[PDB]
């Protein structure tokens, strides 16, 4: 019925502890923002 | 940056908050200071004799 619900950060996972490295996934746009919302998805529907 | 209301606001790009929970951002611990250790400055060799 209930999944594990895991909110993995697209900022630390993608660029450990880095800033400039965090300027090139800027680059990509919302890439990290949209599999932020599709993880909260799945642990909202988790929920219900 | 004003206030976490507003945070909300520039996560969901909308300037109306509909009431719910809302995950705006992840919070990160910076370090304070660097630190260093390094093996003992011994066992050299000798150029000042």
């Amino acid at each position: 019925v209930s999944m594990t619900k895991t909110s993995v950060d697209c900022t630390m996972y993608i660029c450990g502890d880095s800033t400039e490295c965090s300027n090139l996934l800027l680059q990509y746009g919302s890439f990290c923002t949209q599999l932020n919302r599709a993880l909260t998805g799945i642990a909202v529907e988790q929920d219900k | 940056a004003l206030d976490p209301l507003s945070e909300t606001k520039c996560t969901l790009k909308s300037f109306t908050v509909e009431k719910g929970i809302y995950q705006t951002s992840n919070f990160r611990v910076q370090p304070t200071e660097s630190i260093v250790r390094f093996p003992n400055i011994t066992n050299l060799c000798p150029f000042g004799e």
